[PDB]
Order: structure tokens, then sequence, then C-alpha cells
RNA sequence: GUCUUGGGUG
């Protein structure tokens, strides 16, 4: 449901790596004292260990991570190729967010982990590629917005949020608001003329250009040949 | 200009005379078809109305106008000024006399009976109320479709009829 | 393409052309239903009645 | 004249006297008469034997 | 004959117009435009019913002009006559060659061949009118008469009657 | 008949490329015919710049009749579309 | 605005409904028959009533008005006559079709050869699609020879002679098989037949496949032209009338006298053929109705076919007025979507501004500086549509302007103007840009523009398109300005890149 | 002369959405003419007499359900060759199935 | 003012 002109080329991070890496990357223990957050970047540090209603939350976070890994890896891009031409740069997003709210000094943050797994999953339930109560209106909503989900999740998880990001509230909520808005400003507008543009799209090329190739090759695949060279 | 629902009426090969009008045979003009529409499409009963029903609709309508014009706040030579124009005013005021010189059911009371009783094909339903007559003879002659429906009524109907008609 | 050997079987099968496409609109030099032509613009009543009173049809 | 179809055209042509070597080079000129409506490039090739 | 009739009546208005007052200026115009026509489709339209409460729904614009485009449908009062009906009159007009009556919002002539032999024409009496025995078309008589012709012209329509048949004419 | 409920509006609540396009070419247009101007007028005299002054503050009094491939229609005033 | 007012209600077109033209219809509409072939009254004034140049027909004169309609050629229309035919002749563009009906329908007594007990033809009739439905009733019922009882016989063309071999019971004695005995076979197909073959009974009744009754188009459709001054030569299509109309009367010159059989179907052949290269020219082993230059007739199918034809030609694409061309050449000085105009085109050219209460002073400034100067003006549109040429007007200073008015002053700078290259292979080959007038003749582009046009300033030409009212300058300049198309959907990344000489000076 | 906007202009157009823009190359910068149409038989033979203000069809015996149409001139020229080869062309204003 | 032919330009 997006304009061609809205998309950019962008790294899925659940994609690649080993196991271990992924682990490393993703998964935040609470119990465990060493592999949980660094205490040096939060005020509620102390305060984090040993609780159980919140690594609850962080064991469903890192389940739908996996999930989404299972699913990339296994049915949609199964040669491994993560770096392809989604909506809404979030890398823009995150440094802009940085530089807006002046995130140096490596400051405690005042981020608590449900908020920012309730943020990220209310997220997800926004984005609005179509609207209606409909069964079926609900399942190609989902349908359509499942990759990019998929980015939104590699990107905005837990662990990264506190440690590689170093975010506080303020830019937490501003990435949230900057990737709501202009995925509503990524979608294709009713009354396109997708055909017209498809079909230019396709044919400027060919004024630019033992397996057949080229011009040759597509006037065979147009005019659909019984034979072929 | 004046159009209505009756659109299209496209050409199927064969033509037809149907288009002449008698009023004695029930031919009146693809205009008054048996089945009305309304202006949302909706099916609706053909309306031939007898010039009592149309006086009290004109009368309300005029008083109407005339309380919508005077911002919320009695005779025919005086109602029929509230249309715009010159021949609109002489054209309404001769419709509005002429209802005024034959309207034998002078109230809304009598209408509403009369509507009762008759509620049959609206052109002798409404002729009735517009045509006195005395016994079975005028109606059937003057009307020579009552004939071939057989639910004639028409001896107690007129009589009725005539004893309500008021006194002039 | 293959302009008269077309209209000749419209003719003779009595084709309706329902006129919704492009090409159709372009050559009968109507706006054609695409893009900005793809919807209609009405004359608001709600909005418009909020204007001042001496601004009035007269 | 009243086979001008199924003629030879372009066989004559208007000397062209906008500068003197395009006379030079109009006089000189030679033509294949294979005509635009095919699409071989064969005979428009550079060929060995025209050195 | 009055019949009840649903019309519509497509109109333009300009933007200069496009004010806080609209629907009721349309209302205005609509009210002058349609009181008193004449179309030989329809008949005559003598008044409207409920004529404040026309509905003007919402208008469109028209692409390249800028003015809207009303369909007001509404359902109105229109009188028409028919060759073969019967109606009603008032003699307005008398005259040697016949004499006028006038019916609903029109005025009905019959000719001097389509008359009852016993009715006499003179030009000397006070008042001056046709006669017979026992009988007097004055000049605010009624007149039972048929019509048996009905000329569409565009604006005003005429009809010729003929008082030549039983039960009709003098009453 | 086949207008729709204002509850059941399931197009896009946003003003699309060409619904601006064709909304500011039309209130230029009106504008230019000496119609009564919403906004106030404060320095600009171009009947198109005051038409966008006019759509920025919501004050546009037009109907955008959106029209589904199956003859239905939606119907949305300019003032609750949302301008980007 | 500029056509007169006509009473009638202005409606689009919403749907096309082809027919043929019934001769009952063709009749009708007509305004005058047509017989006489001389072209005029005798080398004199006022032509012949009952030809092909009946005032009936039309006015294709400036000077001269309509007989049938009362209005000069600015406004009238054209109007149609018809001719009557001595014989009928085929239609040449429904040879096949005449053929396929001959072989699906009985001969003779006029029903389809099987019925609806046939449970294949039963099914085959059950298609919504006329030309699908007659496919499916044809694949099967060609093949049943009998119907009445009557054998059928096998059809077969032969040039525009459709042959019907009957194969009796040995020798199949091969008629002739003549317009008009098939256009009596083909009267007596009943309705509910008709409308099984996919014909219809309103539009297209397979009998109108034969022609009794030619329609003659107005001269608007064949007008004449001048060669030096006092020279004229009809339109092909007059001369083609003209040779049907002879045939027509040599036919009527043969049943009226004696006939010896060789000169009957002679003449009747050569209306036949008349009447088709009337239509169509290109009909395969054959000679084509030639002029006596050599060239080939002018068909109306070669008029209505083609890159030059009618379609695309004059309906897909045409040429249109208040547009401009010249050579190309680069500014670094210019913005990105700034267009630098010759002063002589942006006083040819004009955009209609119409007067308002914040524009009257400028505009009567324009209307005073007058259409030699710029910033001036060219013309004045009064509230009905009278022009004033301000190059005539003598008077210039006396010209108080109304509201409601319109001035088409000249263009000026930032006017949004489409600009385009061809070829125009992707959409950002045609962008809109605003004005900056200039001094010298070629038209002025900001350097980074030039990689979507593909243009170069070695030659290259590129054209101007004046958009002539405010809701065609407001789409250009909020849909196809040069700022809105530097991302492509074709790549999903820029067109316009920086180029030459900035991108090695600032590396 | 004046410039040809030929097919791939067209092309161009579309893909741009500027309805109007083509809607007005095509017809006010040039050939835009205006043709009275029957109402009933759809056909362009119309007698319009527009001083007198009398317009008939003649075929259909007609002289109330007429409409104007603003169309290229070089369509009703098309029209006309159709009608000249026997075709019937007939332009309705209104749908119906 | 029209049709063909020829030489060219991007
Ligand atoms: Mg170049
Ligand atoms: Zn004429
Ligand atoms: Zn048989
Ligand atoms: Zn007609």
């Amino acid at each position: 449901g997006l304009d061609g002109t809205q998309v950019e080329r962008q790294t899925i991070d659940t994609i690649p790596g080993s196991d271990k890496a992924f682990h490393k990357r993703y998964y935040v223990d609470l119990m465990d004292e060493k592999n949980s957050i660094k205490p040096d970047v939060i005020e509620y540090a102390a305060d984090i260990l040993g609780d159980v209603e919140l690594q609850k939350e962080l064991n469903s976070e890192y389940e739908q991570l996996v999930s989404d890994r299972k699913f990339l890896r296994e049915i949609v891009f199964v040669n491994g190729d993560h770096n392809w031409p989604l909506p809404v740069n979030l890398r823009r997003i995150i440094q802009n967010a940085q530089q807006i709210f002046h995130l140096d000094r490596a400051k405690a943050s005042d981020l608590t982990i449900p908020e920012i797994i309730h943020g990220v999953r209310d997220l997800c339930k926004k984005l609005f590629v179509l609207r209606g109560e409909n069964e079926l209106i609900k399942e190609a909503q989902q349908n359509a917005t499942s990759l990019f989900q998929c980015l939104v999740r590699a990107r905005l998880a837990t662990r990264r949020i506190l440690e590689e990001f170093r975010l506080n509230r303020d830019a937490f909520e501003w990435v949230l608001g900057t990737i709501e808005a202009q995925f509503q400003r990524s979608l294709v507008h009713p009354g396109e003329m997708v055909g017209v543009i498809a079909a230019q799209s396709i044919g400027e090329p060919a004024t630019q250009m033992n397996v057949t190739l080229g011009v040759p090759r597509l006037k065979e695949i147009l005019n659909v040949a019984k034979n072929i060279k | 200009v004046s159009t209505s629902t009756v659109g299209a009426r496209r050409r199927r090969a064969k033509q037809q005379v149907d288009d002449e009008e008698n009023a004695t045979l029930l031919r009146l003009g693809p205009e008054f078809a048996l089945k009305q529409y309304d202006h949302d499409g909706n099916e609706h009963d053909l309306i031939a109305l007898s010039l009592s029903e149309s006086r009290l609709l004109i009368r309300e309508a005029l008083k109407a106008r005339s309380r919508a014009r005077n911002g919320g706040v009695i005779d025919d030579d005086e109602l029929a000024k509230v249309t715009s124009g010159a021949v609109a005013n002489g054209v309404v005021k001769k419709t509005l006399d002429y209802l005024n010189t034959f309207a034998r059911f002078k109230d809304e009371e009598t209408c509403t009976a009369v509507d009762q009783l008759l509620h049959l094909h609206p052109f002798e339903i409404a002729q009735l109320s517009s045509l006195g007559c005395e016994d079975v003879d005028e109606a059937i002659t003057l009307i020579p479709s009552l004939a071939a429906k057989k639910e004639v009524n028409l001896q107690r109907i007129l009589d009725e009829l005539n004893r309500l008609e008021d006194p002039y | 393409e293959e302009t008269v050997e077309i209209l000749f079987e419209a003719g003779a099968a009595a084709e309706l052309d329902d006129c919704r496409g492009v090409s159709e609109n372009v050559m009968l030099g109507q706006l054609a239903p695409m893009g900005t032509g793809a919807f209609d613009v009405m004359i608001d009543e709600k909005l418009l009645t909020s204007l001042p009173a001496d601004y009035a049809p007269t | 004249q009243k086979k001008a179809m199924s003629s030879r055209a372009g066989v004559s042509q208007v000397l062209n006297r906008y500068t003197y070597s395009s006379t030079l080079s109009h006089l000189r000129r030679t033509n294949t008469p294979i005509g635009r409506d095919g699409k071989l490039a064969k005979p428009r090739q550079l060929h060995n034997t025209h050195w | 004959m009055f019949f009840l009739k649903d019309l519509s009546l497509i109109l333009t208005l300009h933007p200069s117009y496009f004010g806080p007052q609209m629907n009721q200026y349309l209302r205005e115009k609509l009210l002058t435009d349609v009181e008193g026509t004449c179309t030989g489709q329809f008949g005559y339209i003598v008044t409207v019913l409920d004529g404040m409460n026309i509905d003007v729904g919402k208008g469109r614009i028209i692409p390249g002009s800028g003015s809207a485009e009303f369909e007001v449908k509404y359902r109105a009062v229109v009188w028409k006559p028919f060759k073969g009906e019967v109606v009603d009159a008032i003699v307005s007009n008398v005259s040697p060659i016949g004499f006028f009556a006038d019916v609903g919002p029109l005025n009905v002539f019959v000719s001097t061949r389509l008359i009852p032999d016993n009715l006499v024409y003179n030009p000397s009496n006070s008042p001056p009118a046709y006669m017979s025995n026992d009988e007097l078309i004055t000049k605010g008589s009624k007149v039972r008469l048929k019509v048996v012709g009905t000329r569409t012209d565009v604006n005003e329509i005429y009809a010729i009657g003929s008082i030549k048949e039983d039960f009709l004419g003098a009453i | 008949e086949l207008a729709i409920l204002k509850e059941e509006r399931t197009t896009t609540p946003y003003l699309t490329k060409y619904e601006r396009a064709r909304i500011l070419g039309t209130r230029a247009l009106q504008i230019s015919m000496n119609a009564p101007v919403l906004v106030d007028i404060e320095g600009e005299t171009d009947p198109l710049q005051i038409a966008m002054k006019e759509l920025s503050q919501r004050k546009i009094p037009l109907v955008i009749r959106r029209y589904l491939p199956d003859g239905s229609y939606e119907d949305w005033g300019c003032d609750e579309l949302i301008v980007d | 605005s500029q056509f007169p007012y006509s009473s009638a209600p202005l409606r689009s077109v919403k749907e096309v409904q082809f027919g043929l033209l019934s001769p009952e219809e063709i009749r009708a509409i007509s305004v005058v028959k047509i017989e006489y072939p001389e072209i005029m009254d005798e080398s004199r004034q006022r032509p012949r009533e009952g030809g092909l140049n009946d005032p009936k027909l039309g006015s294709i004169d400036r000077n001269f008005k309509c007989q049938t309609c009362g209005e000069g050629m600015a406004e009238c229309p054209g109007h149609f006559g018809h001719m009557e035919l001595a014989k009928p002749v085929f239609h040449i563009g429904f040879i096949p079709k005449i053929k396929k009906v001959c072989e699906c329908i009985c001969m003779n007594c006029g029903k389809l050869l099987l019925d609806e007990t046939n449970p294949t033809m039963a099914q085959a009739i059950r298609i919504r699609d006329p030309k699908k439905r007659f496919n499916a009733v044809w694949q099967l019922c060609k093949t049943k020879m009998v119907c009445c009882g009557n054998t059928q016989p096998v059809v077969r063309k032969d040039g525009m002679k459709l042959w019907g071999t009957w194969k009796k019971s040995a020798q199949p004695e091969r008629k002739l098989l003549t317009p008009g005995e098939i256009l009596n076979v083909f009267k007596h197909i009943s309705p509910e037949d008709c409308f099984r073959l996919g014909f219809n009974e309103d539009y297209a009744r397979p009998e109108w496949m034969i022609i009794t009754v030619l329609p003659v188009p107005p001269p608007q459709v064949r007008p004449s032209i001048a060669m030096d001054e006092t020279t004229q030569g009809q339109d092909d299509l007059t001369h083609k009338l003209s040779d049907i109309l002879k045939a027509n009367i040599n036919v009527q010159k043969l049943e009226m006298d004696g006939s010896p059989q060789h000169i009957i179907n002679e003449v009747e052949q050569l209306l036949q053929f008349h009447v088709a290269t009337y239509m169509d020219n290109d009909i395969a082993g054959q000679p084509q109705a030639l002029q006596k230059s050599g060239r080939p007739v002018k068909a109306i199918r070669a008029r209505l076919k083609g890159k030059e034809g009618r379609l695309r030609g004059n309906l897909m694409g045409k040429r249109v007025d208040f547009s401009a061309r010249t050579v190309i050449s680069g500014d670094p000085n210019l913005e990105l979507d700034q267009v630098g105009v010759p002063i002589s085109i942006a006083k040819t050219l004009s955009y209609p501004e119409t007067v308002t209460q914040y524009n009257i002073h400028r505009l009567t400034e324009y209307v005073r500086n007058g259409p030699n100067e710029h910033p001036g003006a060219k013309y004045v549109i009064r509230d009905n549509g009278d022009r004033i040429d301000l190059r005539y007007h003598k008077r210039a200073g006396d010209i108080v302007l109304q509201y409601g008015w319109k001035v088409e002053r000249h263009l000026m700078d930032d006017d949004p103007v489409l600009f385009n290259r061809q070829p125009s292979l992707h959409k950002m080959s045609m962008m809109a840009h605003r004005v900056k007038v200039m001094p010298y003749s070629t038209f002025r582009l900001n350097l980074s523009v030039t990689s979507p046009y593909n243009a170069d300033f070695d030659g290259d030409e590129m054209n101007l398109h004046v958009p002539q009212s405010e809701e065609t300058r407001a789409e250009l300049s909020q849909l196809c300005a040069v700022p809105l198309q530097i991302v492509s959907p074709q790549s999903n990344k820029p067109v316009m890149g920086i180029v030459q000489d900035t991108l090695c000076g600032v590396r | 002369g004046g410039l040809r906007f030929g097919e791939m202009e067209r092309d161009c157009m579309i893909a741009h959405g500027a309805a109007g823009f083509l809607k007005e190359r095509l017809m006010e910068a040039s050939d835009a003419f205006r043709v009275h149409v029957c109402g009933i038989c759809g056909l362009m033979s119309v007698i319009a007499n527009l001083k007198k203000n009398q317009f008939e069809c003649r075929s259909c015996k007609n002289k109330t359900n007429i409409y104007q149409l603003h169309i290229p001139y070089a369509a009703k020229l098309l029209f006309q060759e159709l009608m000249a080869m026997n075709i019937a062309p007939r332009l309705y204003t209104e749908r119906s199935g």
C-alpha cells in the first residue's frame, strides 16, 4: 500500500548473525545480575534486579523477536538478505531524536522497561494501511505491515533502546510519534495512475539497454511466445 | 426544462399508438402511470386529485408560505397572491375562484370522510368527488369505465356524497 | 489498434461503452475519472452558514 | 509518370549548394535502394570489401 | 385537471452569491421561476405544496466554471387538459363568432358551428348574449363544456371546445 | 441510497495530493470571480495564495465526494480532512 | 462561453451504444434525398438541389448559412442526406459476418438449424456476451446441413461475392448469393432467433448489414480547398459519391431496356465496388479505386486508422494553441524550478486574468502599456465574450476595466508553465516551471534539470505550454512542479543530481 | 502553426494525474466544438436554429429531448465518417445498464 | 490552400 517514492533500503537486524549474537543483542535477564541492563544508564537500576512481573514482559518481547527471526528466515527471506526498501528510515529518526534531545553525558535514563515494551506494542497497532472493523480488513492490515513491524521491533528493542541508543522518555515518545506520522505519509494516494507509472518505469530503462537478455528477451516475455530462443 | 422522474423512454424498434389521449378510455399519457414514483425513486400509487383535495392543498400551501414570509405571524382572491409574478397571481386567482365555485366539499372533514369511504381507479374516484350524479345512469354514461369492473356501488356512494354535500 | 475492425464489431454487436476509461473520456473532451478527477467537489452548506449575515445573496 | 508508385524515388535530387564541399560530396553520392521497411542491419554495415 | 407532480429544476449559482443565506436565495429563485409556467408535457404549475420546505440538497461545482449545480427535487401541483375531458368554466367574452370561457388558468373559445341551433345570438340585447326559449348564456353563466382540441404552444396553450354534445352547454 | 453515514466511512482521513490540488484550483477560481473570502486577507493578493491560506486555516467551504468502485460514495468536508 | 447560448441542458457522455443504422432510420434522420450526380447547377451559382452539395446538407461557407438549421459556418454542425440504391449491396466491413450468419441459419425459412433440444447448443445459448455466444453457436450450428427440411449450402467467399454451394442428392449446383436474396432471407429471422445468434432487436438487426439506402455526409466531412485563388477540387469522398451516383443511374438504365445479362451484373457490380471502396480501399486481392493522378482514393477507413488517422492523429493527440518552442540554453544563475523565457515569446503568449478588486491597478497599467511593450496586454474580454484587440484599437487610454472582465496580459515572472522535451518517456519529461522573462532568443534551464529531460545545449529544443485558467495553474504548481519530482518512483532514488562543473568543482 | 501534443505527452500528463490540464489542452487549446444530440436516438441529426430557438430530430419526430455537447471537432468528424459507413455511434448522456 | 517526393535537426 505504499507510494514508490517513499521507501528506502534498510537492514532488518533480527535476520543476520548466529544465534549467540542474536541472544546477546536482544536478551535481557532481570534476576541474573551481569547479563541485565548496565546499572550506570538508568535512575532505577537497583530497583530492576530480581523482578518477575517484569521478566514476563521481557520474555514476551524476546519470544516475539524469535518469532520474527524464524518467520523472516524461513518464509520471507530464506537466503539471508536483510537490506530491503522499506518506508520510514529509523536510523535517521533515532539520530534526529538524539540531536534534538541532546543525549550526551550518558545520563541516567528515566525510561522504564514496561513503558518501552508497551510503547512499541501500541505503535505496532497504529500503522493503518487499511481502515475498517471488518475481519478480512484486520487480516489484510496485519499482512500489510508484518515486515515493517519486524523492522520496528528489531530496532526498538529494550536492550538496544537502553544501551545502544541511550534514549530517555522524551526521545522515545518522539521516535514513536515520528514513526506514526511518517508511516501515514508513506502511503499511496487514491487516484494514482500506478499503471501508467509502472509502464513508464519499466519502459524507460529499455531505452538504455548463451542466455538471451535485454530487448529481445523482454520482447519474448511481453509478447508471450510459445517457443523462446 | 420541466422534467420529472420519467427519464429515458429509450427507443425499441416497434413504435406504438398509446400516446393518443382519450380520457373516456383510461388513456392519459406516459406521465401519469398507474404506479408513480417519488423523488426518491420509491414506488407510489398514482395521484389524481379532485377539486376538493386540490382546494385544501392549495389553501394550505398559500397560507403556509404566507406564515413563512411573515416570520410566524382568508380569501382566495387574496390567498392566490402568495405567488411571484403578475401571470402567477392571475393564474392562481382563476384557479382558486374555479375551486371555490365548484367545491361541494368545503372542508377538510368531509374530504377525510370521502377519503375513508373511497379507499378502484383514481380517475373515476376523483371524478365522483368532482361530478355530482343523481343515479347510476349519469355515472355509467359520462364515465363509461364503471361498466367493465363489476364493482359499482355508485348508488349508495353517490347518495351519501350528495347527502354530505353542503348547501349553496 | 484495429480501430476500424473494432468499431465495425461494436456496431454489429450493439456494444455499450460505459465511458469509465481514460482514453474514452479523452476523445470526448471530458474530465477523466483519474487523479484530480477521481472525485467530486460539492458546495458545503454546513460550513457556509457560519458567514456574517451581510455577505448574503440579495 | 503514371507509374510513380513502383518507381524508384530520389534518383534525381536538388543539387546542394550550401557550401562547396557539400556540392562536391553530393556529386559523388551513392544509394542502395533497400528501403527502411525492414530492420536488417546487415546491408547497413561497413564491410571489409568497402576498403 | 389538477395533478400532483414530482418535478425537478436544475439551477446554476455564481460564486459571487456564495454567502451565509444561500439556500433561502435559491428557494426564492425556484419559487419565482416555477410558479406560473406552462409545459406541454405537464400542464400548468399554479402553486407548489410546501413551497418554503423544498430541499436544495448539496450542490456540485462544475469543473472549469466554478458554479454550483443543484437538482432541487420537489412535489408540486400541475393542471393539464386532455382532449375528451369535460371541464366546467364561466364565460368571459362574447362575440357573434362564439364566446370565451375561462377554464383553470386558461380561456376556452367555442366556435359558431359547434353550438345547439336553438341558441340564437343577439347584438342588441341588454345585456348582449346568446338566447333561446327558456335559456340565456349571459356573461357570468356556467358552462359544462367538453374539450375536443388542445394545441401546445410553449408559453400559453389554448383549447377550443364544443358544447354540441348531450348533457353539455348552458347549466 | 448511495451516501454513506459519517460513522462507517472507511477511506483515508488525509487529503490526497489530487484532492488538495483540485480544491485549491477551485477555490482560486472562485475567489478570482469576486467570491467572499473567509480568511483575513493581510498582505497577499494572488487568489491561489489566498486559497492556500484558507486551506491551511481549515476555512475552505467545499466537500469532496469520494466515489468507490461500486458506485457508492463518501462525503468529507475540507475542514475535517487532514492536510499535511 | 465561446459557444452561443442554447436552451438545452449541458450533459456529459455516460454511455456509448454502438449500432448499425437501420434503413428506416437512415431515411428518417436524413433531410434530403440525393439522386442527381452532377456537382454544379450548370457551371453557375446556387448548386443543383438533390446533389452532393445541396444547401440542405449544411454550410461550409463563411458568408452563407445552412438552409436546414439557419446558422453560419462558425456554428452549423452539418446535416445528412440519403441516396437510395437501385440494388442492395454488401457492407464491405461485414461480409465475413454475413457469411457466418448464412452458415448458421436456415437459408430458406429463416430459422436456427438446431434448437435447445440439442444440449450443446442449449448451453451455448447461455453466454451473456453476444460475441462469445455467437462463437459458441457458430462452432456447432455451422455443420448441420438441413432444417422445413431444406438442405443447407456451403457458403464461400470469392472477393466480394458470397458463393453458396448446394450439394443436392453428384454435381453440387453452386449459385451466386446476391445481397438482395440474403437480405430477403435475413428479414425472416425471428426476434428470439436473432437474439440467439447474438444480435439485437433494437440496435443491430442482421439485415442492416446490407446497404439499401446510403447516407450522404454533409460538406463539412468533405470540404473543398483552393489551389490558386480561383481553383477548387472536390474531396475524394465527393468524387467517390459522384461515381456511386453514376453507377446507380446506369443500373436504372438496364432494367428499363435491353440487357443481355452480362451488363446487369457488370453495372450492379460497379455499384457494389464503388460503394465498397467508398468505405474501404484496402481490400485484398483487387485493384484500388484510383485517382486520375494515379493515387488511390482516400477512403473513410483510411481516414480513421493509423498514427495520422482520426483516432491517434486528432483525438488522442492534437495540435494546441498557447504553446512555444525554441532552442534551450544553460544558466548557472537560475533556480531549479525557473525557466528563462524570451521577451518575444513572453509577449506573443498570454494569460487571461479576471479583473478583481485586488488586481485592477496592475491590469489597468498593463492595458495602458499595450501589446508592444512589456509588461502589457493583448486583449480585453468583456463580460459577454466580446474581444477588444489592443493593437488596432488606437485609443488604449480610453478603456476602464470592469469587474468580472478579463485582460489577456503578457507572460510574466513566476507564472507556472509546463515545460517539455520529446520523447516524453516518463512523467519527469514534463515539469512545471516558474517563468523568468529575459533578453535573447533561447529558453534557459538550471543545469540540474537536464538529466530528467535528458537534454543538453547543443541544438536541443523544448516546448512550453501555458495554462489558460486558475484550475490548470493550480494543478501545474501543486502536482507537476520541479521540486515535487526530485525523487522518482522508478527506483525510489533522486533523478536530479549535481552535475558537470559543480561536481568537479566541489570535489 | 501549432505544436503537436502527441500520444506520449498524453501518457506523461496521465502519469502526472493532471486531468484538467489534459482536457484543456485537447479542447480549449484546439478544435473545441458544440453539437446537439437527440435525447431519444442519440444521433447528431438534430436541426438547431439558435436564433429562432427551435430544435428537431425529424427521424424521431422529437423537439423537446435534445442536449448540447462540447466535443472535439475531430470527434464530430469521426462520428460523421462512421455514419458514412453505415455505423450508428449513439451518444447518450445518461447510463441505463 | 492541398497532396507526394527529397534533404535534414534533437
Ligand atoms: Mg542534444
Ligand atoms: Zn446547417
Ligand atoms: Zn428450415
Ligand atoms: Zn432522435
